[PDB]
């Protein structure tokens, strides 16, 4: 999934020798290299980035300009984007002690996140919560479900998380060391949607500590939004987005969504005055 | 001095203080009025979240003034 083959179709032929460096390059800039160009046709050539790709990044081919045609410089670089996140449906993770679905939701918002693979190369985070999220895509229901017993018992084992009970879901991203950028400490807003508008451009977790609280409806940016937290008071459910569908996931419970479904998530709980929405993750 | 305190269900608590008082003894007071642990309020003024152990004269909190109160359940 982070080391895939990615072929390019040109619309006219392109000689060999004509065509430049290409190289993958993530959201800062940053350039990976590229193996030996297959031609499968004089119109259609294959490769794979050298060194492995960042899990749940985008990344932007260049081809750059002066790819040469059989009849004819390239005037301009030609761009394409894709994203190294899975497409499969996300999975379930049972509410084993009862009073976790504060550490699953968290454990749900971290790995559908670019910081996924800084948590995963991470000493001070537990092993047995890398461990989980690094399969947890590929091992199976009865080795998830040990592996996710193995990293409640580590998350709960630290300082930040309470030792049984219930808990909130930023309490588990301390744990995870994974840095949220606090809505109410920015210099150039007083509120938690125009805080998100502006901040620094690679800044993609959002903590939302500022007032009013916000409903997806008032979640800026919605085509870059991948995640975030649900609390109706005493309960928490993470949705997440895989493949332009949005699911629902209440611990072992997984459904797809409606954009209609989300649009009517309210701000907080008008009857215990609980925020809702707190952990914002974008892409 | 007096300040207020208004909540998301529609609701304001009136609380007596002294700019000298800390947010936490500020939560302190809530926890005892209302039965809220200081662990899951978090009190906003003028969109600024008001950390723990400062004052209200840091937070330029006058008389008249009201804050608003968001809860944090665990869950």
């Amino acid at each position: 999934m982070r080391r895939p083959t990615i072929e390019l179709e040109f619309d006219r032929a392109i000689e060999p020798g004509s065509v430049p460096h290409i190289a993958l390059r993530a959201d800062d800039g940053t350039s990976v290299a590229v193996g030996p160009l297959s031609w499968l046709s004089d119109r259609r050539i294959a490769f794979a980035p050298r060194k492995p790709l960042k899990s749940n990044s985008r990344y932007e081919i260049m081809v750059p300009a002066g790819i040469r045609s059989t009849t004819e410089r390239s005037a301009h670089p030609l761009t394409s984007s894709f994203d190294t996140a899975p497409v499969t449906p996300p999975r379930g993770l049972p509410n084993l002690d009862g009073a976790s679905c504060f550490i699953n939701t968290a454990l749900q918002l971290a790995v559908h996140s670019s910081a996924l693979d800084d948590i995963l190369s991470n000493e001070a985070v537990p092993p047995a919560v890398r461990t989980l999220l690094e399969d947890y895509d590929a091992a199976s229901a009865d080795a998830l479900d040990a592996q996710l017993a193995a990293a409640v018992a580590a998350l709960r084992a630290t300082p930040e998380v309470p030792d049984s009970g219930p808990g909130q879901t930023l309490e588990v991203m301390q744990a995870l060391r994974m840095p949220l950028y606090d809505t109410s400490s920015a210099n150039n807003a007083t509120n938690n949607a125009d805080a998100i508008r502006h901040a620094p451009p690679n800044t993609k977790a959002f903590f939302l500590n500022s007032y009013p609280p916000l409903s997806y409806a008032d979640l800026p940016n919605h085509d870059r939004l991948v995640a975030f937290d649900y609390s109706t008071g005493g309960h928490y459910v993470a949705y997440v987005k895989r493949d332009g569908i949005w699911y629902r996931i209440d611990d072992a419970q997984v459904s797809a969504v409606n954009e209609q479904d989300l649009l009517a998530l309210p701000a907080f709980n008008p009857a215990n005055g609980s925020v809702s929405i707190e952990i914002a993750i974008y892409r | 001095m007096q300040i207020f305190v208004k909540t998301l269900t529609g609701k304001t608590i009136t609380l007596e203080v002294e700019p000298s008082d800390t947010i936490e003894n500020v939560k302190a007071k809530i926890q005892d009025k209302e039965g809220i642990p200081p662990d899951q309020q978090r009190l906003i003024f003028a969109g600024k979240q008001l950390e723990d152990g400062r004052t209200l004269s840091d937070y330029n909190i006058q008389k008249e003034s009201t804050l608003h109160l968001v809860l944090r359940l665990r869950g």
